[PDB]
């Protein structure tokens, strides 16, 4: 069972597979609010 | 240029030195400045 | 594609008396699918008010304050304005009742609590190589699809002991590439935490400190996503506030 | 703009070992929405079910024979797609109580006996000069908008007495303008007919007799509508056959 | 109360009022169908 | 040329001679040679 705990810093990417545009991009280094 | 031209803003909003969250939307970009460039 | 939300759209903002080609107008009209309204860019909080209700309604309200009666000025007699929104549900998603508070750990060594969701679920996973190989030099990669097969989510995540910036420089497109090329579908133990930020970037400058050269007197970009148990809803707007 | 149907779509088909400008499938990905899709076009009939089933997907099947294995051969790399699709609901819609035959009289002189819709209504309305003023010189002109307040049918109508050919010549992009700029709503009383038609042009040549002079070894253009009581139903496709 | 009886050739169009685009054009010489 | 353009095809679609039902889709078309003016 690989565990992956996203509890620090990592960047992102809201992206469609099929065609491979990204709609949303970015990183999170503060998780408030 | 897609994604590589989308993967170098983020590499600019990074260079500034805070460490801090950044979010954009090359999709949403990539159509302002399409319009952008059908005549102007 | 209709099993989750992407409603898209665009528009043009120009000065009333203000005329121009009309070979461009259709132009964006049906290629862009533009909605071109005619206001009066003289009246700075009458006009922003007006652009900002508009993004403001093409996003959920997510994105309320996209242009500002400062980006404008009297010269302004164009302004193009884009609003992407998105809006899905994880094909998997957490349950409310797994979702503990955890100190996420920022970069900086500082603390945060906060909300962490958990499950245990199919999602495309993969570990890569970095730089230094000491403890297994791999970070790890999700993808989490939402209800559509459309669209997913790529977490590029490291270890505690190593910051987010000695994987950032490795970024590159057909990294990206690999990244959809190497995710195996397993069943992956996630803990992702329930999160929400908004950014302001100013474009003008980007766009220059990037390339296009050729004029607009200010850019304005805005986006914001609020992840949590259910899925995900994002918003984004550009503004381009033309001069002549 | 949700009180009706507008879904529309593009898309790509290209041989599978046969590569294209990468800045230009992103480019057709993002602003034309396209889907990219690879086939190969060596398999006539194996492509054209592919892109006819692809057609006759997004046009609800109305418009189940696109393209066609003739217009493949053996150097087709690529196959320009556009798909259409109308559906709106008569914002004031007829009574299939008040249908009954009429009959139709072509300007050919021939009859047609016909199911005749019938309902007195608020329309856009306006009547407009014509060539000869010996009785009332001035053809009609109804435009009937669909439920959501964004789709309209303008009829040009003329006298029965006289052709629809001695009207057309007249037709010009400002008459249509003009058209919608005198339509005043009033509440007249329509005499429309049940009907559905289904076209098949043939672009390449016209679009050479039209202007475009920049090369595709073929193109194909296809379209119904099913007006009635209800509302209207209409649907498109085009299809650019490329050699290089 | 105008009379419009299109029991006769027209041609028609299908087309958008707020943004000016045509979906569908056309003209009605055979009603059969 | 947007609506003067789709009234040169209306106008040419009936320059045949035969005196028949003609229908099509401006919006369509001009979809098609968009992309087709992207790169080619």
């Amino acid at each position: 069972y690989p565990q992956v705990i996203v509890d620090h810093p990592f960047l992102y990417l809201i992206r469609n597979r099929k065609s491979g545009i990204i709609l949303f991009m970015g990183r999170v280094m503060n998780p408030h609010h | 240029t897609i994604t590589e031209w989308s993967v170098n803003m983020y590499n600019h909003l990074r260079g500034t030195g805070e460490d801090e969250n950044i979010l954009f939307s090359p999709l949403s970009i990539a159509l302002a400045m399409g319009m952008m460039e059908l005549g102007a | 594609e209709n099993q989750y939300v992407m409603k898209l759209a665009n528009s043009l903002f120009v000065q009333n008396g203000f005329h121009v080609n009309e070979e461009f107008l259709q132009m964006l009209k049906m290629y862009f699918n533009a909605e071109v309204n005619h206001v009066d860019f003289s009246q700075n909080v009458a006009v922003a008010n007006s652009i900002n209700k508009w993004v403001e309604n093409y996003t959920n309200s997510l994105l309320k304050d996209l242009v500002s009666p400062e980006d404008f000025d009297g010269v302004t007699n164009l302004a193009l304005i884009n609003a992407v929104y998105f809006k899905g549900n994880w094909k998997s998603q957490f349950r409310p009742e797994n979702t503990r508070t955890f100190s996420f750990t920022k970069d900086d060594e500082s603390e945060v609590q906060i909300p962490m969701m958990y499950q245990q679920g199919e999602f495309y996973y993969g570990e890569f190589s970095d730089g230094s190989n000491e403890a297994g030099g791999i970070y790890q990669v999700l993808e989490i699809p939402y209800e559509g097969d459309e669209i997913s989510m790529m977490l590029a995540l490291s270890r505690q002991e190593v910051p987010l910036a000695t994987l950032e420089p490795l970024l590159k497109a057909q990294l990206i590439e690999e990244w959809a090329n190497s995710v195996k579908k397993q069943k992956v133990e996630v803990y992702l935490p329930r999160f929400t930020v908004e950014q302001e970037i100013d474009l003008k400058d980007i766009l220059k400190a990037l390339g296009v050269t050729e004029f607009l007197s200010k850019a304005v970009h805005k986006s914001c996503i609020e992840v949590n148990e259910e899925g995900s809803e994002a918003a984004a707007a550009s503004g381009m506030i033309a001069i002549s």
